[PDB]
């Protein structure tokens, strides 16, 4: 009778009901079973993915003895798991740990009983270990294992287990490599379907079924150093403090809404004996701001007794399918004894999961990522702790999920007015990916973009980071003027092993693993070296860039952006000067000659895969002058944002639109000094006049030109 | 075009 | 011949065959194109929408994607980038059942029809 | 230095035929001379880490308690086609209500296959 | 990737690092994969990119 | 194989990695082989392959 606390107890667990119920894996079991029972030694050691289920496994075998589903030579043992805090802890003297050494191991030659050995981790008996405290690299088990005499289990992951073949080179033919395959999506749904009466027995909330596959196939293409069976359970059970945390009480959206009236209203008190300056515009702006704060309080608790009422409707109406399914179950569905409820009753019951369940799927719409009173489980509930989990930024493209992903198109619209059919594939693209539709290998969002040197190239670039993601971060600025040289190709996939930086990563690969929804820049791409351009031919078309670590690096759902310059010698006698008119009988089809002689420039200069690679290319017309009175005015919108401190509201009338152009612009910069051409004549002169006391604090500066010339100081109230 | 029932 | 300057000639003795793969005729577009749908299915295996193409719906796609100098990557290009767009926008209000049998069309109007049928 | 040098597989088809009344009195299943030769050939050609006796042995190591799963016990496929008959009506049995338009071929997915695998028995 | 093996300077990827420099649990690029699966199709996909002393590593 | 010593600083498989470094156990790998076999024919594939680093050893 060994004490086994030493270790931990392993089969009492099963009969304690701690395990019961495990999804076997027969390919895997028959390999530690044939391991066990030859003439020679017995060793078996579980190798695989880290990602994988390793313990699982052989608590799999435990529940295979008590049931009888063992071999002869197999039935009555004990598994025994290590606990390893045990080995050195309990050396309070040196003359006291090595006695347990010959408890232990006597009772593993001789003993002729009930005797399986399970490790957790070898690299805690051999990586780790003092010799003095326990089994180290330097102590027996060595020529013992030759001979079929002692009988453990092991569990070590592959890349660490490399660690045992350089360490000495011996354990390699006394352990049994047994690999431990990956578990194949389509069975980790058949291991999670398995595991419906566990969790819904667990916590309570009902998991519907279109989730469960749900919860696999998106975390393959998305989440790449877990691995499929953590991948498959993790989030079910961060499924849980999603769901227990709001379920369970109020919900957050509440107590968010709570937060604002007491912080935002604390600022009325603060201004009592402040006669001070432009501060109390706010009582302007607080009353008719609070107007716009409590108008969402009284909708919310509204719809929450309506959600609410849902609660009402079905947790009441589910207990009745007790009645009307159990009478029928023993006999009288060999006999079909009531034609009266298994037709009216029943129909009527699926037809609120067709009435008021489907109103719950209508609120899945309105209500994509929280859930106020839903018992469901939404797919998109299950990627929102995607967007929880991985790095996501706040509130983007997949927040607003199936219903702002057509009004995207109209803030895109709100950058550049040109060039619509640029962004008519760029609107599909989104629509393609945070949809929820065809996420393929190749990279969504890839596009060619050509224009004179000053047209908004990369304006529409950061914007989709702007207004997109409202982050401003997963901007990704690649200079491809800095990769002029052959050797750069290396800054991108990292340097070859041995060599200079080969700690580093590469420097675009380990920016996309901090961000992997992110927007990728190549900037000048006209000075670029050749070679770097080999290696785009397949980030393009492929997501895989192997590494250093050869690691794997998706770009799904990562819009990569190719803005190059490659039209100053082909808008070269300005073709479309004054293309103010815009020419449908002619400057249509100059499109047409133009942007196929482009094509040319792309199989000149990029040998011309690209074309095969990229999505779409788009080709920028030049600015007219239409569209340069609306363009202008967006930066004066943004201008009263940084001058609000200042106070001055700059307000321009027509007269001051066609002054600015008419003296700057061409289609050669593409309008781009006719910004600092407002920057260099009346922008500089504000730093004057602050430091005076004229224009300081409540002055509306009128600019206007009459024909004279003059920037006017002509002021208002 | 779409053509539902 | 280039085999023997640019890959060093011993890698013409030690490769066993060498393909060479032709390109693509339009008869073998009627399938490949076909072939593409059914992987298209698999990514809406989930949604349950049956997309079926018919040979009236291929020539409209062959006449208006394909040069054979590229080998038929735009013509994949042509189905993802053009007419699986709203696909996708008519599945985000409610105009897509999830069962429908999904079928493309022509009656020769220069125009498209996508047939929605239980 | 007395340096062992590997036995040269081929003088290991004597060494493991020298050891075979070890295997086959052991646990009782005869071992045929035909899986011996290729039990050598599959250590050259093969497996490289481990070294020469070892892998002529190891496999018929293997070979020995493979078989004594089968005939002291269930045999192969009778043990596995059971249980996926058992894991399948188990998954039902974790549905046994849902909602339309998706299961629908789900449950024409299971329980279609338990007149294909019990015939197959 | 074969894009990635342009440089001459890239070759020691396939191979491993020799001794005395950092990789020895990274044995080397496509050789611990064969060890990890040697039942595999290995793919070579662009050639025509990668430096031809790579190709001298293809020859054996 | 004469394909692992197309690099410069490949001329660390035949004599080891120098002592001080990350390594130097197996202290040769070649000239460990040959301690090992010293009655032997040893083979180097090809010869056009390798650095002319590697050209000094064998001078030797
Ligand atoms: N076949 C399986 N059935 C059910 N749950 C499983 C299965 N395999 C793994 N798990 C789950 O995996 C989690 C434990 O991680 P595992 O990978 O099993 O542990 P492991 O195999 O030892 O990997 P390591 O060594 O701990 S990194 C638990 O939540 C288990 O429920
Ligand atoms: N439609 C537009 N909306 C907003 N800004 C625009 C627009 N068109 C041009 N611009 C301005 O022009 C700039 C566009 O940036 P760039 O594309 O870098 O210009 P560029 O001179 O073509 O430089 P490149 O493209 O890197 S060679 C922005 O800073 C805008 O202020």
């Amino acid at each position: 009778l060994y004490i086994e606390q030493f270790g931990s107890n392993m089969n009492e667990k099963v009969r304690n009901g701690k395990l019961q119920g495990i999804y076997g894996r027969d390919e895997e079991i028959r390999a530690i079973i044939e391991s066990l029972l030859r003439y020679n030694k017995n060793s078996p050691v579980l190798v695989g993915n880290p990602g994988t289920g390793k313990t699982t496994i052989v608590e799999g075998l435990v529940y295979r003895i008590e049931k009888g589903d063992v071999p002869k030579e197999l039935q009555g043992y004990t598994v025994i798991s290590l606990n390893f805090r045990k080995f050195t802890s309990g050396t309070s003297y040196r003359g006291e740990f090595e006695t347990r050494m010959k408890n232990i191991i006597k009772e593993l030659k001789n003993k002729k009983n009930k005797i399986i050995l399970f490790v957790d981790e070898i690299h805690l008996l051999l990586g780790a270990g003092k010799a003095e405290g326990g089994t180290d690299a330097a102590n027996l088990l060595k020529p013992v294992l030759s001979k079929g005499e002692i009988k453990l289990i092991g569990a070590t992951t592959i890349a660490e287990y490399r660690k045992f073949i350089e360490s000495c080179s011996a354990f390699e033919r006394r352990f049994e490599k047994i690999l431990v395959e990956p578990p194949s999506v389509d069975m980790t749904v058949k291991i999670l379907r398995s595991l419906k009466s566990k969790y819904e027995n667990f916590y309570g909330i009902n998991i519907t079924d279109k989730a469960l596959v749900a919860a696999a196939k998106i975390s393959d293409r998305f989440i790449k150093d877990r691995y499929l069976p953590d991948k498959a359970i993790d989030l079910l059970n961060k499924a849980c403090s999603f769901l227990q945390v709001q379920l369970s009480g109020k919900p957050r959206i509440i107590d968010v809404t709570e937060r604002d009236i007491e912080r935002l209203s604390y600022e009325i008190s603060t201004l009592e004996k402040d006669v001070d300056k432009v501060s109390k515009k706010k009582y302007n702006k607080l009353i008719k701001e609070f107007e716009e704060k409590k108008e969402q309080l009284k909708k919310y608790y509204e719809e929450y007794v309506i959600t609410g009422e849902r609660l009402k409707r079905k947790k009441e109406i589910e207990k009745k399918l007790n009645d009307l399914k159990e009478l029928t179950q023993n006999y009288v569905y060999s006999n079909k004894e009531p034609p009266i409820e298994l037709q009216n009753s029943l129909k009527e019951a699926q037809q609120k999961y067709l009435e008021l369940y489907k109103e719950t799927v209508a609120y899945v719409e309105a209500k994509t990522h929280n859930a106020m009173n839903v018992d469901a489980v939404y797919q998109e509930h299950v990627s929102y702790i995607y967007l929880r989990d991985s790095g996501m930024p706040l509130g983007s493209l997949s927040f607003e999920s199936s219903k702002g992903a057509l009004k995207l198109y109209n803030s895109l619209s709100k950058s550049i007015i040109g060039n619509e059919d640029i962004i008519k594939s760029l609107s599909d693209a989104v629509v393609k990916a945070a949809t929820g539709m065809k996420d393929p290998e190749k990279p969504i969002g890839t596009f060619l973009f050509l224009g004179p040197t000053g047209v908004g190239k990369t304006e529409l670039a950061k914007t989709l980071a702007i207004e997109l993601f409202n982050s401003k971060d997963n901007l990704i600025r690649v200079n491809m003027s800095e990769f002029t040289e052959a050797h750069s190709v290396s800054k991108i996939t990292g340097s070859p092993p041995g060599y200079v930086g080969f700690s580093d990563s590469g420097q675009l690969t380990e920016a996309v693993r901090e961000k992997p929804h992110s927007v990728v820049l190549f900037d000048e791409l006209e000075k670029a070296h050749a070679d770097v351009f080999k290696v785009l031919l397949q980030i393009l078309g492929d997501g895989y860039i192997n590494d250093n670590h050869r690691r794997n690096i998706d770009f799904s759902n990562t819009i990569i952006i190719m803005t190059s310059n490659l039209g100053a010698e082909l808008f070269k006698k300005k073709l479309f000067f004054d293309a103010d008119n815009s020419g449908t009988p002619e400057y249509k089809r100059v499109m047409e000659d133009v942007r196929l002689s482009l094509i040319k420039k792309c199989k000149k200069v990029f040998k011309p895969e690209f074309v095969n690679r990229i999505d779409k290319i788009g080709v920028f017309e030049p600015l007219n002058k239409k569209n340069l009175h609306k363009i202008v005015a967006l930066r004066f919108k943004k201008l009263e944002k940084r001058l609000e401190e200042k106070n001055i509201q700059v307000s321009v009338s027509e007269k001051a639109i066609d002054y600015i152009i008419d003296q700057s612009y061409d289609p050669e910069l593409g309008a781009r000094p006719t910004l600092i051409f407002i920057e260099s004549v009346i922008m500089t002169k504000f730093a004057i006049m602050y430091l005076k006391k004229e224009l300081v604090d409540d002055m509306d500066v009128f600019v206007d030109y009459n024909s004279k010339a003059k920037n006017l100081v002509i002021n208002l109230s | 075009d779409v053509d539902s029932s």
